[PDB]
């Protein structure tokens, strides 16, 4: 509040003050407009899936173990295991703070439907309606995207598997 | 014919740099009428009511006001023609990779699978109108990594191999085609041991009969 | 001492001349029908319903309002709707039409030249 | 879009290697990317034509 920073409670100020026009108009202008930016930041970072996809009750998924970055169900806030990790790591003179419009458990809501739809449907979902394929049969799509033979992942499952979950 | 509709009955994006600077100059000008702490907001009036030395208190008053002004107008063009200047070079790289050319990158040039852009001008941007495919009703049928047959493991070359409840065929991903797996439309690498998944279905050979 | 900002929360004057009022991070106790408690200060004029939509009007912490058919509401707001993948480990869904859609995209290139 | 809806041929646009996948996790004020590439090894010498 500008005119609460500048004059602040006295009254011989506030008159004084309105002799300068518009200029505390402005910046409560400027500081809206930024304000009001952080929040189509968030909404075009993370909003950016029509549906909110869930994991089927197995996890079947050829050998790959992604509990580390699935939601944890015992918790108010159903973050993952890296995403719990990850959030412990990190009134006066006319001044607010105001709260971001989505809370951060819908963003964590958002990021495991993110993830939900790509071990569930690889990329479809992303361009289309979502079309269910096994995880193993989606690697060796991806691995021919990137020039190798797709027998080089048939043959050699568990060690990628293995691989993947030891870098996890 | 439905963007026609759409549009005839959504450019906020244009109407909104045309109303920020249209605000910013209004409030220039509304500015030549302050004080600042001074008797009046005319120099004709301090230089009718106030003999030379005393005009210069208050006409410096008005200059200090009136700069600073000045200035704050020109700080925030400068910081909204940074932003003007943004999205006109992502405006170029569309140009360059929708419409001169087919994209890959996902969500690049619209939503689906691009084919390709018409440019549109507009009054200080542009218009790009994507066309894409979209993928639509779908059915599921049942899947094998790959085929066993005479002791080998077959691949397809371009496909999926899918099973409509009793019989074995090999589409292309994207659209349901299917076809006879044969040895023109598979490849074969080792024994069908280490495949988790393998079937067992019969591979059939087009020479074999039509030479004999 | 408590001080705050005051928002105003209208569907429109084309619509209806009904308003609803936020109290900015202010306990809704201490303010001078539907008085309601949000994170983000306390809303009076709107009723809070157990719904849940898609969002018209932020208010904030989740919660958005709209002016339905008769009067304000707060509620929170949807992610979206709910879709259910079949997944298994040897089912494959495959398309067998398709749509050719075209859609549009708007930017700005220039702004006005202006000397002083 | 580019990295967790799709697959990337952009050189390191999405880690080092060749960029099989991406996940996405939230984290306060920002986001984390984990990138799945694959990465030769154990190269032997040959002679070609
Ligand atoms: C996925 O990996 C996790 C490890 O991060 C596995 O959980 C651990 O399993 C070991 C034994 O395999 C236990 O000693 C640990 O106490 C487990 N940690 C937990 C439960 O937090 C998990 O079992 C793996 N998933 C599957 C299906 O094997
Ligand atoms: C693919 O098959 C699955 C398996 O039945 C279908 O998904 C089920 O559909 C029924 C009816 O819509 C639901 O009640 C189930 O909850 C669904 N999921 C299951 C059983 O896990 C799905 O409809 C089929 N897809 C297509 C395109 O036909
Ligand atoms: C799977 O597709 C095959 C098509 O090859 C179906 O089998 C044929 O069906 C037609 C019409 O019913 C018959 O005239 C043929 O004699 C069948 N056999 C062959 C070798 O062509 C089969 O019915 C389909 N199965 C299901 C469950 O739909
Ligand atoms: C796929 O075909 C092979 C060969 O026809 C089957 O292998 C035989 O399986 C029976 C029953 O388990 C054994 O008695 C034979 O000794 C096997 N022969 C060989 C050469 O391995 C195989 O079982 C078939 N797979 C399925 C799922 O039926
Ligand atoms: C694929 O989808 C199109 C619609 O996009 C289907 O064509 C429509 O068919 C209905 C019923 O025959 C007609 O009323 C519409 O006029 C058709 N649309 C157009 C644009 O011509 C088509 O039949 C579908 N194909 C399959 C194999 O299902
Ligand atoms: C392939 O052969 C080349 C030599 O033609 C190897 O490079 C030699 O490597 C040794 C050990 O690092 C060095 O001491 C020599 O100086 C290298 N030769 C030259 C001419 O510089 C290379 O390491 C071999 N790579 C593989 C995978 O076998
Ligand atoms: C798939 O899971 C079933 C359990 O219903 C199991 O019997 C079968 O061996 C599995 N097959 C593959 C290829 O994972
Ligand atoms: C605004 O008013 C006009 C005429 O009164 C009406 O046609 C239009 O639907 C109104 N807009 C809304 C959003 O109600
Ligand atoms: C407002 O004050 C009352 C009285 O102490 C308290 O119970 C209530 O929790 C306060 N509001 C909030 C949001 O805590
Ligand atoms: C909303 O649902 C909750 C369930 O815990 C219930 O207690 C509450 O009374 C409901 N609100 C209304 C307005 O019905």
């Amino acid at each position: 509040d500008c005119t609460m920073y500048i004059c602040g409670d006295s009254t011989e100020c506030s008159n004084l003050l309105l002799q300068y026009g518009s200029f505390c108009t402005q910046l409560n202008r400027a500081l809206t407009g930024i304000a009001v930016e952080q929040d189509k930041n968030t909404q075009e970072v993370f909003a950016q899936v029509k549906q909110i996809y869930k994991t089927p009750p197995i996890k079947d998924f050829g050998g790959f173990n992604f509990s580390q970055i699935l939601p944890d169900p015992s918790k108010p806030s159903k973050r993952s295991p890296i995403e719990d990790l990850l959030f412990n790591k990190v009134k006066f003179n006319g001044l607010t703070v105001l709260p971001p419009l989505l809370t951060d458990e819908m963003i964590a809501q958002y990021t495991s439907a993110l993830l939900a739809g790509t071990i569930t449907s690889g990329w479809t979902f992303g361009a289309g309606p979502a079309l269910q394929i096994p995880f193993p049969m989606q690697m060796a799509y991806r691995f021919n995207g990137i020039g190798v033979t797709q027998n080089v992942l048939y043959e050699n499952q568990k060690l990628i598997a293995n691989q993947f979950n030891s870098a996890i | 014919g439905k963007i026609q509709d759409s549009l005839s009955s959504a450019l906020g994006k244009l109407q909104n740099v045309v109303n920020q600077n249209a605000q910013a100059l209004n409030t220039l000008v509304k500015q030549l009428s302050s004080n600042f702490g001074a008797i009046s907001s005319v120099l004709n009036d301090i230089l009718s009511r106030l003999d030379p030395p005393e005009a210069e208190v208050q006409i410096d008053r008005l200059i200090t006001g009136r700069l600073q002004s000045l200035q704050t107008y020109v700080t925030q063009q400068l910081i909204r023609a940074a932003e003007i200047r943004a999205s006109a070079n992502l405006a170029a790289t569309k140009m360059s990779e929708c419409v001169l050319g087919q994209s890959k990158r996902v969500d690049f040039c619209g939503k689906g699978y691009h084919l390709m852009s018409f440019p549109q001008s507009a009054p200080h941007g542009v218009v790009f109108l994507h066309v894409t495919y979209v993928p639509a009703q779908e059915k599921n049928f049942t899947t094998a990594p790959a085929i066993c047959h005479d002791g080998k493991a077959h691949f397809p070359r371009e496909g999926v191999f899918v099973s409509n409840g009793t019989h074995w065929f090999v589409t292309q991903r994207n659209f349901y085609e299917p076809q006879i797996i044969t040895t023109d439309n598979t490849f074969v690498s080792g024994n069908c041991d280490v495949v988790i998944g393998i079937v067992n279905n019969t591979v059939y050979d087009p020479l074999q009969p039509e030479l004999d | 001492c408590s001080f705050g900002g005051v928002s105003v929360i209208t569907p429109g004057t084309n619509t209806s001349n009904q308003v609803a009022v936020l109290y900015q991070g202010v306990n809704c106790t201490e303010v001078p029908s539907n008085v309601f408690q949000t994170r983000a200060g306390c809303l009076i004029g709107a009723e809070h319903v157990n719904n849940s939509y898609e969002c018209d009007i932020p208010i904030g912490a989740g919660i958005c309002a709209s002016y339905q058919t008769q009067s304000i509401i707060a509620y929170t707001m949807s992610l979206g709707a709910e879709n259910s993948v079949a997944y298994s480990n040897n089912s494959i869904a495959i398309p067998t039409n398709f749509t050719i859609s075209v859609t549009t995209e708007i930017l700005p290139v220039s702004m006005t030249k202006t000397s002083v």
